[PDB]
């Protein structure tokens, strides 16, 4: 029973089997474009003011 | 009857009850968190347009 | 400490003592040191151990003694029998038939004899069973010169009777020394003894060798769980801290 | 493969034993009734004393 | 408390004598070590001088019967059963040693047969349990040793998601 919990929990831990999954994979993903479309806006922004 | 103690210290949460919070909060992220930012994603590219 | 461990529970493998137990009580460890030459590897006194193996040599000698003359005793009544039934097969010559009615007679009037010598009761008071005296029964033994010509032949027929014995005792041990020479097994028959206590000593030490294994693994299977339990802790700490509450609010911000 | 020789060469030992103990066992059995006939035999010597 | 004190303090005294009783901790754990132990002992002890008096006994009893069978072997036989060459000597020899190490009743095939097969059987049922325990003990240390790494991969890995969760928090 202890082998299977700790197997189980880790396995859910440790997708990829060597990082610890803090956030989900999709969120984090989701950041990275939002954070680099929001960059862009930025620019478009001062230029415009400029 | 030192480990069933030692289980019994440890055991809150449950393995049971944690494995099904981490997949609850696994699903919650999906339905909400990434379709408002992919909403907020489609919004800036919108607002790009009106540049 | 841990030869101090190693060395107690080698002596008294019934004590469970931990190193813990050692590592807080340090002059406590002295004393199990101090009571492990006073106790035998046994848990009996080391003097109740010692007077035990002095009355085992001691039985040791006394039985040897009397299994010399149980085996040509043994050999004599073997011998009986097989020319007994040789005797009924028609197999023997006239002599060896000479020789054991003489010899059967021999020893049935001295078996006989002793039944009746209460020798050590003064002849006034003894009541004799049927009244017979070892008298009645000298009477019944075979001519002098045959008891004399029986007592010769005896001796040659022992020595064959025991190299006989010797050669199935070897040859049950060890069934493949059938298809060897008479000399080659006479060899061998003289170290079956030193063999059969060699075999006898290795089944003691794997005996305590599975003890010291099984106490071995007994330790493991303690400290497993334990180690698990460990991982386990930090796995739901993880889970529960990190992924669930500190970074849930990090991503909501 | 070692235990497989192990019990192989045991299984021969037993083989070899169990024969010998089956001669041993029918030589005495043959020996055994000859010494009923033997038994009859003084038990007949014996009703002649009586 | 009090009763089980008194027994150990009396049994040390008994085993060590007149040497002077060596200090150590007086605890409720040393306590009860040295009570089992005592116990144990006293057990061990009582069985062992049964079994030694009875050896006692045993070794009178043979020592009449042996005196028995020579006897009657020297009235029957007479002196000739003695007078046996060096080597049916030998041989005798190795039949009454062989008889000593199996422990038999007498020297009958009726004895030596089952003796010989039994020990035969038991070493190798020993061997054999003695090679799965083995293997069983090999598997559990290669068990608990990677548990043991997996304890110190999560220490690390914990600390680091740690510091990562610190460094995140300030910048949020």
């Amino acid at each position: 029973k202890l082998d299977s919990h700790l197997k189980e929990l880790r396995d859910f831990m440790y997708p990829e089997g060597n990082t610890l999954m803090l956030t989900t994979p999709e969120l984090s993903g989701e950041f990275h474009q939002l954070g680099s479309q929001l960059e862009k806006l930025n620019h478009i922004t001062v230029e415009i003011l400029g | 009857s030192k480990t069933q103690r030692a289980l019994q210290k440890n055991t809150n949460p449950d393995t049971d009850a944690l494995l099904k919070s981490l997949s609850d909060h696994y699903s919650l992220e999906l339905d909400e968190m990434v379709p408002k930012m992919q909403r907020l994603i489609q919004q800036c590219e919108k607002h790009q347009e009106y540049g | 400490m841990a030869q101090t461990l190693q060395y107690v529970s080698s002596r008294l493998s019934m004590l469970q003592i931990d190193e813990e137990d050692l590592e807080r009580n340090a002059q406590f460890g002295k004393v199990l040191i101090e009571l492990c030459p006073l106790l035998g590897p046994n848990g009996g006194s080391a003097n109740l151990n010692r007077e035990l193996e002095e009355t085992r040599r001691e039985l040791l000698l006394q039985r040897k003694m009397w299994m010399r003359s149980e085996v040509i005793y043994q050999l004599v009544q073997e011998m009986l029998l097989d020319l007994q039934v040789r005797k009924l097969e028609g197999s023997l010559t006239e002599e060896e038939r000479k020789f054991q009615d003489g010899l059967q007679q021999c020893m049935l009037v001295s078996e006989c004899s002793r039944l009746l010598t209460a020798d050590s009761v003064p002849p006034s008071d003894s009541t004799s069973i049927l009244g017979l005296d070892k008298q009645d029964l000298l009477d019944l033994l075979p001519p002098n010169m045959l008891v004399l010509w029986v007592r010769d032949r005896l001796q040659k027929q022992l020595e064959e009777a025991l190299k006989k014995k010797c050669f199935t005792f070897l040859s049950f041990h060890q069934p493949e020394t059938d298809e060897e020479g008479d000399v080659l097994r006479a060899a061998k028959v003289l170290r079956l003894a030193s063999t059969l206590e060699d075999e006898k000593r290795r089944l003691q030490n794997e005996q305590e060798k599975h003890q010291e294994m099984r106490a071995l693994l007994e330790k493991q299977q303690e400290i497993y769980p334990h180690v698990l339990l460990r991982c386990l802790s930090l796995l739901r700490q993880a889970a529960s801290e990190l992924r669930l509450r500190a970074q849930s609010d990090i991503d909501r911000i | 493969e070692e235990e497989v020789k192990a019990l192989q060469k045991q299984k021969n030992l037993h083989i070899r034993r169990r024969n010998k103990l089956q001669m041993v066992e029918s030589g005495n059995r043959q020996m055994c009734l000859k010494s009923k006939d033997k038994e009859e035999e003084t038990g007949r010597a014996f009703q002649e004393v009586l | 408390m009090d009763e089980k004190s008194t027994k150990i303090i009396m049994w040390l005294k008994k085993m060590f004598g007149d040497k002077p009783l060596p200090p150590y901790e007086v605890n409720t754990r040393t306590m009860e070590i040295l009570y089992q132990l005592a116990e144990w002992n006293e057990a061990r002890d009582k069985d062992l001088s049964l079994v030694t008096e009875d050896l006692k006994l045993k070794s009178a009893e043979v020592k009449a019967e042996a005196k028995y069978l020579q006897d009657l072997l020297t009235e029957g036989l007479g002196p000739s059963y003695t007078n046996l060459s060096r080597m049916g000597n030998n041989y005798l020899n190795q039949i009454v040693d062989s008889c000593l190490a199996l422990e038999l009743k007498n020297s009958s095939l009726s004895s030596y047969i089952p003796a010989v097969n039994d020990l035969s059987s038991e070493l190798v049922a020993i061997e054999l349990n003695n090679q799965e325990m083995e293997a069983e003990l090999t598997s559990l240390r290669k068990k608990l040793t990677e548990a043991l790494v997996l304890e110190k991969s999560l220490e690390q890995d914990l600390k680091k998601a740690e510091e990562q969760c610190n460094f995140e928090k300030a910048k949020v």
